DNA sequence: GTACGTCCGATCTTCGGAAGAGATTCAGAG
DNA sequence: CTCTGAATCTCTTCCGACGCGCCGCGGGACGTAC
RNA sequence: UCCGCGGCGCG
């Protein structure tokens, strides 16, 4: 290829022919005059390091370099590493008709729709339109369908919006290490530059909105667009292949609105009364006559389908909230009440929606799913939850406790100075006592923060479960960990040096209040030795995975029942105290190798 | 106390603990590296004088001649900075010295010279330094990184378990000389002392021993000691000594003098050891069973018989001592060979050693280091001479000598660049220690084992290796001198030399293109430590151990300020307070501690030097006397935090900011957040991006005026003064009589640095921002440049931020933006983009750069001129063409009868070049430069007129005043001697020479001074031809180009979603939807907020100090906003000053000590309408104020004291029953927009060597599946999906075109066809040798 | 100073980690 | 003493994520005609 | 420039 100007590049290829040519026009005119035998033996030498050479650089001595110090390229050089052909061109390739953006969320969207730009739209199905716009006889040639779209008129997006009607696409995230990492939805034009995903498939796909890359690319045919239709829908896809767990559960938001919703003060504005039907129920909390979670005696009349698939409808009068009525609302028929009689816990919606899947069906699942997390952000934007300076409440206890460990070490350190203890044996028990300092100041710091709400109930007074933001945040799950709050309210604890050992001086404060230099960069330690090796794990989990998956292509079912007698005797595995796993948890979904009897011997 | 500008803004400051000393220059280091290279220092040390000592004497193969050296000159410029970045061209300056050339004369080597001649020569050139610390090579600045690495000395290993599987830890010890070959010792599984030169085979190490003309014996008597028996009246006996007898059972009972000492067969116990130290036991005799077991050491020879009864290194057994006693020999001399202190293991390796001879040593190292060739005595000896004594190939610097005198425990830090025989012995010894247990070795973690080096360092090695290939060439010649028939200026060649300087300033490792957009930017990418390179290791063979952090790395190396990803660990940066060593190690300064008292002296301490002392803390309290109140105060020996008495310590820390570089230092409330979102955010601030508009920073650090100071991007005065004249472009500054110097008095002229290109695509610009006529102090701001505010650096904005979750809106990270904000384009950033464009020399004529094209439209041509080029400020749209370009091609072939059949039935090719689609504005400017012997186009000429009235106007104003100065002068000198006060401007000053006077000095200097005049016009017309020939002129160029044209669009590029907004803790997050000003919650008084994040953010991730800057952001509004409407009403200033005076003194006791008492009132009043934007508050890193502090702040204004506020809602308007936090924050932007990485593409162009769509965005490309993409479609059940995948789109050329005309017809069907992908691999395998087929269908 | 003919040396060095080939060897039965 | 000889020691090779985004350099020297 | 190398940055 002729670069800028009258130059050429040129591969190493042509050199090395150059190179070996040269040599063969040697070797050809130089037994023309009958040489001497050393000089031609020379030569001929000479011919076999080029051919080899050009075979292969280096692969026998030293290698050969160009102009510049890199060493010339081989003939295998095409085929061996990344730079071969075969992951790099054969392989994998690029492709035509695709698009890469930034993703947002857009909430207001159904689970089987995505967002996705109009100049987007108009770029990628530019062959389908001006087919349509034939068809419609708008156009004679491309090149005035060319020039229309060039001018890009209103009678265009209309043609547009038709051919997105029914058509799937798919989309694709870089990463992706699950079978679930690709979807396909119905995409639903919207303006802007980026594209709206519905906030659960992000979930599955381990990507937040810190910037992420997308891919989307379109299917052409009739079997693609409708193969793509049947399999990798959201709705066919709401199970992990790897585990029963279902890959539907709501992540972040939607379960904080619904904790702060099934949670009961003992007493509140519009408390102590009855009411008929839910309906009646939200028109009272939209009247602001009364709390979202106050507790009302009222009537329901649900479903139950005890018979056989027969939903029986039974009513009667129940204790609880208006918050658990108001959901009451939105629940399908086949439910039972008792399920939502509580904190409702994530884990606790995510086997109720379980539940709900493998008794009531699909639609109803997924619909169901919609409509709470509709629901789930118009209450947490009415909730209007935040965080506060004052949501740490420190124990007035940790000064005390901290004199109390600092005259026990001190004791501690006057016993190793009378020589009657070793260094190691005073190292231990100086962790052991830290330890247990720890263990009650936490023990001290959850009591304070737990139920620290104090209440009249319209009596003498009460105690009852505290509503510290943080408390709710925590407790209900979504973000968070003991040890998170621990180290927010309470001090820290003790950390180990990088050489493993760890250091006998604790950390007595936390983030809340200040940390002198010596804490700080000892915690430095453990947070770049995280990061170290969260950064350095990739590479060895990418080679293991392609490993792994390039050893077992061609392992495909083929028969129904090879018709054999042979099984295994597998048993609940016990190390020597509780058991692990349960056998039931364990044969779940497989096919018996024998007629399994009870202990009823011969039965 | 403050200086004129600072009181025009002062800015709030907490902090209790008082500072000792200010912050030193940051752009130090490498200025202190260069001002060593260059500079001609005496008697010559660590710069070229050492390197030209080290190889300028040279001298022929006894050909009586010798090349030398004299001295050494560097030139001015030819160019100024400006005029090489504009153009291009290298900012370097000439390299001058003078040789001397001497020719000995024959029979008489030592005798007088036959002649000498003398002459100036020239070669190399090598770039300047700029204020900046830049270097501008190809108009494009770049920046060299130290290199941090290995300090030369020795070293000792361990390898724990590793190897050998068994635990049997073995020990090398490596040798690592600053300039030459390696040297290795190893240990063996079978404890066998081996060697390795070069990481060759391996070698025992007596080899060398012998090699150095030592007998078998002498190395014995250095690495063993004696153990003599005695011949007596009954055979054998041996001289006791206690302390040969430790931690060993007797063989026999062990009794002297008649009595029992030592029982037999037992173990000696202390009190034996007692027994023998005390009872003078010098001899026992001993039976021979005991002896039986030890080996002899020397040779002994009977003389009678003059033949060897026993060689050394031999077992003894009874028949030789008999041997040797029946030949006379009383005397026997034996080794220790202890089991635990003293091992055998030189004796064994002895004992396996094959060669034991120094010829035989030579043969072996020196067929081992190059098999294949024919051994010699003289040959072996010429290379061992070259291997560890040759100067010339092998040199250890001086800091290295130090290092291992250091660790052999020596007396005299200085030494040869070379070792030694006895260097040898004491390593051997060393390691025969460490294998006894004793001592312990030496760690590569530790500080003091690395040495961090420097431009000039890497500079001088590569002047160095140009320089010894080019003597080597010079020596070759001088070897074939002639009768002084040649010239000194023909034997040298300056492209070696330049070719090696430029290789390394150009496209080195570490002189990467340098990254600059923000001036946080710059001065943190100046101060970074690498530990890749050359002499570096590797990305990937680094381990954790490198990567992680020592705890010696306090107070020099920043462990919070490191990038992200595969290179961890190695790119971290020094502390702020950090400085180098002479040697060229890192230091920390440390204030003195009397017993009682810390003296305010500051000392430096070493990287070894705090091990055997103890540092308390910064934040440790004490009196006003130094005394601390507490006596067990928190502090540390060898990194152990401890408390030790109130009297052991010798320094404590100068400051609490000595800990973390710059950029982690100007993160607020560090203390209370994680540290990994420490790192995030710091990383976040390194990508910043300025914007039209800056707003200062509310919460400030107290370094941002160092920071805006240390940075050369603001026209800092030299000397104070009132100014004279403002204006946009330039700046003129009357100097103070006292800074100007006595002759050539002058008025500096300060010329600000317009619209111009950045390395990101950004606009470089400054803008003034000082009054008229103002007084102005030295070392002060004038003109702000991009993201400076009145000398503070301001990044960001301050946006009104609430904290609650909004409809969904804010899932995760994403936020919800008003258009209020957008309304004034507050965060609207502008973007250029530079357009290259070349009329390049080309076969068949050159091409040619006009619009005459043909098969264009009118429009297109009509934004052209009757040049070509377009007018200046004309708006462009995507995909347009820039300029007209034709290329002639040839070929024309006339067929003088065939010639009208060309007409019957039936040149220079356009080029135009066109904007790339997608990107549209307005042109700027169009800069052209032509080489020289090229005519040049009409609008070439009127910008080099453009220049030309530029050039004028500045010497034109220059001229003006300095004869107006002039013209003062001599009425001043005129007024006295011959006094006319009103005679003299009666007239007109064209006219002041022929003045009638007598004979005084006043007539004879008014005609000097005249002449003087006249001179200096002519000077000043010499320097105005000049540069307008300069200017006039053409430029070089690359070959076969005739000129260049460059194209400057700028583009303002809007807000919009998609974009990725970040705030000063790492909280990430990108704009989702904006939303109507309406919408958004509100409270009672009617200012609704404009950002909304997400609360549940704060439990995932350990930071909680967002909350903190947000009510410091409350207590600041509600000061300005309390000041905006005192002063909104006509009100006197007392009560300003009042309420100015209570704000400033609210808190504990602080430095700041300030009042208005000493302010003038229009100071008073310009400070109060400055600060109605807000209250600045500056706080420390660690003494930062507490919450307490916060609380007085809030009572101060009308704020409720939890700071949370009750809102109605915004969507339908109603009380939340909660109250939320809300604030404001200060907010950034980055430079990733949203559309710039997006991109799509339908159809487009192919490659060449397989017919698959390109990638990228300067070619319309497309994305790529990878293989990991194959596994997950194959994971579903789609099997025709990856079909058509991987055939319709990709590879079938008939296929995809077959497909596309079924397209354009409505039906959608698939046809596999043949990828030629598998042709292209089908046809490399049958260019192999092997054939590859394909069977029957 | 530019088109063209023609070919390309004394030399760095610091990775686990294993797989595998080949060299050596010293251990024991004949 | 000898001849395998298996067992161990020593030398040589290949392999180390995955998409990108942007930027910068790119045969060159070097003698021979002309 | 059609590709290679190097650098930096993003996930
Ligand atoms: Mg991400």
């Amino acid at each position: 290829v002729p670069l800028d100007g009258g130059r050429f590049a040129t591969s190493d290829l042509n050199d090395l022919y150059r190179r070996v040519i040269n040599r063969n026009n040697r070797l050809k005119r130089l037994l023309d005059l009958a040489a001497p035998d050393i000089i031609v033996r020379n030569e001929k030498r000479m011919l076999q390091e080029a051919v080899d050479a050009l075979l292969d650089n280096g692969r026998r001595g030293r290698a050969i370099t160009g102009s510049n110090k890199r060493p010339l390229k081989s003939l295998a050089d095409m085929i061996k590493g990344k730079q071969g052909r075969f992951r790099q061109n054969l392989l994998g390739k690029r492709v035509d008709y695709s698009g890469r953006s930034v993703i947002t969320v857009g909430p207001y969207l159904r689970l089987h729709q995505c967002g996705l730009p109009k100049k987007m739209a108009l770029e990628l199905f530019k062959p389908f339109i001006y087919g349509k716009l034939e068809l419609r006889g708008l156009a004679t040639t491309i090149k005035a369908a060319k020039k229309m779209v060039e001018r890009e008129e209103a009678v265009v997006w209309d043609i547009l919006d038709e051919v997105i009607r029914e058509h799937p696409v798919l989309l694709n995230r870089a990463p992706t290490l699950h079978r679930l990492g690709i979807q396909a939805f119905e995409p639903v034009l919207i303006e802007g530059k980026a594209i709206q995903l519905h906030p659960l498939v992000c979930a599955a796909y381990n990507a937040d909105f810190d910037g992420d890359q997308m891919a989307v690319h379109v299917p052409l045919t009739l079997e693609a667009q409708l193969e793509a239709r049947a399999l990798m829908m959201s709705t066919n896809n709401i199970l992990s292949p790897a585990n029963g767990e279902p890959i539907i559960v709501p992540s972040q938001d939607v379960v904080l609105g619904l904790y702060y919703m099934t949670r009961d003060c003992v007493n509140a504005k519009g408390e102590g009364m009855v009411l008929t039907g839910p309906k009646e129920a939200e028109r009272l909390y939209r009247s602001g006559l009364a709390s979202l979670h106050a507790r009302v005696k009222v009537r329901i009349t649900e479903y139950e389908k005890d018979a056989n698939g027969e939903l029986v409808a039974k009513t009667s009068l129940k204790d609880t909230t208006v918050g658990r009525a108001i959901l009451w609302m939105i629940v399908p028929k086949g439910l039972p009440y008792s399920i939502v009689n509580q904190a409702l816990g994530k884990k606790a919606i995510s086997k109720m929606l379980n539940t709900c899947y493998r008794i009531l069906g699909l639609k109803p699942t997924v619909i169901f799913a919609d409509q709470i997390m509709y629901t789930g952000f118009a209450y947490a934007a009415r909730s209007g939850a935040s965080v506060g300076i004052d949501d740490m409440v420190i124990p007035e206890k940790k000064h005390e406790i901290i004199s109390e460990a600092e005259a026990e070490v001190a004791e501690i350190q006057e016993q190793f100075q009378s020589g009657l203890v070793t260094a190691g044996e005073r190292y231990n028990k100086v962790i052991d006592i830290w330890a247990a300092a720890n263990d009650r100041v936490s023990k001290a710091m959850m009591d304070n923060l737990q139920t620290e709400t104090v209440i009249n109930r319209d009596g003498q007074e009460e105690k009852q479960v505290s509503f510290n933001s943080i408390y709710m945040m925590a407790d209900s799950g979504a973000r968070g960990s003991a040890a998170q709050i621990r180290q927010l309210a309470g001090m820290r604890g003790l950390m180990a040096k990088p050489d493993g050992s760890i250091i006998e001086t604790p950390i007595t404060a936390n983030f809340r209040e200040g940390l002198n230099v010596l804490q700080y960069f000892i915690s430095t330690h453990g947070a770049r030795k995280g990061l170290a090796d969260t950064a350095l794990k990739t590479a060895n989990s990418g080679y293991l995975t392609r490993r792994l998956v390039d050893v077992a292509q061609d392992l495909v079912v083929t028969e129904d029942d090879c018709g054999t007698h042979e099984g295994i005797m597998m048993t609940p595995v016990i190390e020597g105290g509780d058991v692990k796993e349960p056998l039931r948890d364990r044969v779940l979904g497989r096919v018996t190798a024998e007629d399994v009897l009870k202990p009823g011997t011969a039965d | 106390v403050y200086s004129y500008t600072e009181k025009k803004r002062i800015r709030k400051d907490f902090g209790k603990r008082p500072q000792v000393l200010d912050v030193p220059y940051l752009l130090s280091i490498q200025l202190d590296s260069f001002q060593k290279f260059i500079e001609q220092d005496p008697e010559g040390q660590y710069g070229l004088e050492a390197a030209f000592r080290s190889v300028f004497p040279i001298q022929s193969y006894s050909g009586n001649s010798e090349l030398q050296y004299v001295s050494y000159r560097l030139g001015e410029p030819v160019f100024d900075v400006q005029e090489c970045q504009i153009r291009g061209v290298t900012y370097s300056a000439p390299l001058r010295v003078k040789l001397r050339l001497v020719i000995y004369e024959r029979e008489a080597p030592e005798g007088t010279v036959k002649d000498i001649k003398e002459q100036e020569v020239y070669m190399g050139e090598i770039p300047l330094m700029t204020d900046n610390g830049t270097f501008v090579i190809n108009g494009t600045e770049r920046v060299i990184v130290s290199q941090l690495h290995r300090s030369p000395g020795v070293f000792f290993d361990s390898d724990k378990g590793k190897t050998h599987s068994s635990g049997k830890v073995l020990y090398n010890a490596r040798i690592i000389p600053y300039r030459g070959s390696w040297l290795d010792f190893e240990f063996d599984p079978k404890d066998n002392l081996f060697v390795r030169i070069d990481r060759r085979r391996k070698l025992p190490a007596t080899i060398i021993l012998r090699a150095l003309n030592y007998t078998t014996e002498q190395i014995l008597d250095l690495f063993f000691e004696k153990v003599i028996f005695e011949i007596r009246d009954n055979k054998l006996q041996m001289e006791l000594v206690p302390e040969r007898l430790r931690g060993e059972t007797a063989s026999f009972d062990i009794e002297a003098n008649g009595k029992v000492y030592v029982e037999k067969g037992r173990r000696i116990t202390a009190r034996h050891i007692r027994q023998l130290e005390k009872d003078d036991v010098k001899l026992i005799e001993v039976p021979v069973e005991y002896i039986a077991g030890k080996v002899v050491a020397k040779d002994y020879i009977d003389e009678s018989t003059g033949e060897l009864i026993c060689a050394a290194n031999m077992e003894l057994s009874l028949d030789l001592l008999a041997k040797l006693s029946q030949s006379g020999h009383k005397r026997i001399e034996t080794l220790f060979t202890n089991d635990l202190d003293h091992g055998p293991y030189i004796s064994e390796t002895l004992r396996v050693d094959p060669t034991n001879d120094r010829l035989s040593a030579l043969v072996e190292i020196y067929r081992m280091m190059r098999p294949g060739e024919p051994p010699t005595r003289e040959a072996a000896e010429s290379l061992f001479e070259n291997l560890f004594f040759s100067e010339d190939r092998y040199d250890l610097s001086a800091v290295g000598r130090m290092k291992f005198n250091r660790s052999l425990l020596r007396e005299e830090i200085e030494g040869s660049g070379i070792l030694s025989k006895d260097d040898i012995i004491d390593v051997m010894k060393k390691l025969i220690d460490i294998r006894n247990g004793k001592g312990e070795v030496d760690d590569i973690d530790h500080l003091g084992n690395r040495r961090i080096r420097s431009v000039g360092e890497m500079a001088e090695n590569q002047f160095r290796v140009g320089l010894v290939r080019v003597e080597r060439a010079v020596k070759e010649r001088l070897s074939l001198g002639d009768l002084d028939t040649l010239m000194p200026q023909d034997m040298i060649n300056a492209k070696p030399i330049s070719a090696a300087v430029k290789e390394f300033f150009g496209s080195s490792q570490l002189s990467q293109f340098m990254d600059q957009n923000n001036p946080l930017s710059e001065i943190t990418h100046k101060r970074r430590i690498s530990a890749l390179g050359p002499g570096g290791l590797t990305r990937e063979r680094a381990g954790f151990e490198v990567r992680d952090v020592h705890p010696t790395h306090y107070g020099r190396v920043c462990p919070i300020e490191t990038p992200e990803g595969p290179n961890i660990g190695l790119i971290n940066s020094l502390s702020v307070y950090a400085q180098t060593n002479e040697y060229g190690f890192l230091e920390t300064p440390y204030r003195k501690v009397t017993d009682g008292v810390v003296t305010d002296e500051i000392h430096y301490l070493s990287a070894i030097e705090e091990g055997n002392y103890v540092i308390a803390q910064a934040n440790s309290n004490l009196d006003e006397e130094g005394h601390f109140v507490e006596d067990l105060v928190t502090c540390r020996s060898k990194g152990e935090s401890s408390l030790f008495s109130r009297d052991q310590v010798d320094y404590m820390d100068v400051s609490t900011q000595q800990v973390v570089s710059v950029g982690a230092s100007l993160i607020p409330f560090l203390e209370h957040d994680d540290a990994n979102r420490a790192l995030m955010g710091a990383n976040m601030q390194r990508q910043a991006v300025p914007t039209l508009r800056a707003d200062k920073p509310l919460v400030g650090t107290g370094m941002e005026r160092a920071v805006a100071v240390d940075s050369g991007v603001t026209a800092v005065a030299k000397r104070g003064g009132v100014v004279q004249y403002v204006d946009a472009s330039r700046i003129v500054i009357k100097v103070n009589e006292d800074e100007m110097y006595p002759g050539e008095a002058g008025i500096d002229i300060y010329n600000l640095t317009k619209y111009t290109r950045s390395n990101q695509n950004t606009c470089i610009n400054q803008m003034p921002c000082v009054s008229l006529g103002e007084p102005v102090e030295r070392g002060d701001v004038l003109a702000d440049g991009p993201s400076t505010d009145l000398g503070e650096l301001a990044l960001g904005q301050n946006m009104r931020v609430a904290f609650m979750p909004w409809n969904g809106y804010n899932f995760e990270d994403s936020i919800l933006v008003s258009e209020r904000v957008v309304q004034e384009d507050r965060f609207t950033t502008i973007h250029i983009q530079e357009l290259a464009c070349v009329s390049r020399d080309t076969k068949l004529g050159p091409e040619e750069i006009t619009a005459d094209i043909p098969n264009v439209g009118e429009a297109a041509l009509s934004k052209l001129d009757e040049s070509g080029i377009v007018y200046i400020g004309a708006e462009v749209t995507g995909g347009d063409i820039l300029v007209g370009k034709v290329t002639p091609k040839g070929e024309t072939q006339l067929t003088p009868e065939e010639k009208l059949l060309r007409a019957i039935f039936g040149d220079v090719k356009d080029s135009s070049l066109r904007v790339p689609n997608g990107v549209s504005g307005t042109v700027i400017d169009v800069q052209v430069f032509t080489r020289d012997g090229v005519e040049k186009d009409k609008r070439a000429l009127e910008i080099e007129e453009m220049q030309l009235k530029q050039a004028k106007k500045d010497l034109s104003e220059e001229l003006q005043i300095l004869e107006a100065g002039l013209f003062s002068r001599i009425r001043a000198v005129l007024v006295a001697g011959g006094v006319e006060a009103e005679k003299l401007d009666k007239l007109p000053r064209d006219r002041w020479l022929e003045l009638g006077l007598t004979d005084e000095e006043k007539q004879n200097q008014l005609e000097q001074l005249a002449e003087q005049y006249d001179e200096l016009k002519h000077e000043f017309e010499k320097k105005l031809e000049a540069k307008r020939r300069k200017i006039t002129q053409g430029d070089d160029l690359a070959p076969g180009v005739l000129k260049i044209v460059k194209v400057y669009l700028a583009v303002k590029r809007r807000i919009q979603p998609g974009d990725k907004m970040a705030g000063r803790h790492g909280n990430k997050g990108v704009i989702s939807k904006i939303n109507p000003i309406e919408d958004m919650p509100y409270d009672e008084n009617g200012t609704p907020v404009d950002i909304v994040l997400n609360p549940l953010g704060v439990p995932s991730r350990m930071n909680i100090g967002q909350i903190l800057e947000t009510h410091l952001g409350m207590a600041a509004k509600g000061i300005g906003d309390k000041i905006n409407a005192m002063l909104k009403q006509q009100q006197e200033v007392a009560k300003l000053r009042e309420f100015i005076q209570r704000a400033y003194d609210l808190g504990a006791d602080v430095r700041q000590k300030v009042d208005l008492s000493t302010f003038s009132d229009e100071e008073v009043m310009r400070l109060a309408e400055n600060l109605r934007k807000g209250m600045p508050i500056a706080t420390p890193v660690f003494d930062g104020a507490k919450e307490a502090e916060i609380k007085e702040l809030l009572k101060l204004g009308d704020l409720p004291t939890s700071g949370q506020i009750r809102l109605y809602d915004g969507r339908t308007g109603e009380q939340f029953e909660r109250p939320v936090t809300v604030g404001y924050m200060y907010m950034l932007k980055l430079n990733h927009l949203v559309d710039d990485k997006m991109h799509a593409r339908s159809t487009g162009s192919y490659s060449l060597v397989t017919q698959q769509p390109l990638g990228g965005k300067a070619q319309f490309g497309g994305q790529r599946f990878g293989e990991m993409e194959v596994w997950a479609l194959e994971a579903y059940g789609a099997a025709y999906t990856l079909q058509e995948m991987l055939t319709v789109k990709s590879d079938d050329v008939n296929g995809r075109t077959k497909m596309y005309k079924n397209i354009v017809d409505g039906n959608h069907q698939m046809e596999p066809g043949m990828p030629e992908s598998f042709n292209v691999l089908l046809k490399e395998i049958r260019s192999l040798g092997i054939n590859i087929e394909l069977e029957d269908e």
